[PDB]
């Protein structure tokens, strides 16, 4: 019983909760591909020097 | 929930140990046809019990 009871604490304190944490990576994994996007846009944003009585 | 230690089923085994506990000191009652087969079923009825039988 002692046992068990401190595994189900210790549990909480270390093992992942999967579901919890598969909203964190998630969230994250997305913004990645919007930063990578909102970065592929930002180096073109220099281009309009090109067209400027050059 | 966690992946990483299904305390439910920690549970249910430890649950089942105890059902199969007492399923082999009933057995053994059974089989051998006395109810205190060793002293810890009864110190006093085993006591009581060699004193009849003397």
């Amino acid at each position: 019983n002692i046992s068990e009871n401190t595994s189900s604490a210790e549990s909480r304190i270390r093992d992942t909760d999967m579901a919890e944490e598969m909203v964190e990576y998630s969230k994250n994994n997305i913004l990645a591909q919007a930063g990578q996007s909102m970065l592929a846009q930002a180096n073109q944003s220099t281009q309009g020097v090109l067209s400027l009585l050059q | 929930m966690v992946v990483q230690h299904n305390l439910t089923a920690m549970n249910a085994n430890r649950q089942l140990g105890i059902t199969t506990g007492a399923q082999a000191k009933s057995s053994e009652k059974l089989s051998s046809g006395y109810k205190i087969n060793r002293a810890a079923d009864d110190a006093a009825g085993l006591t009581i019990s060699e004193k009849m039988r003397s």
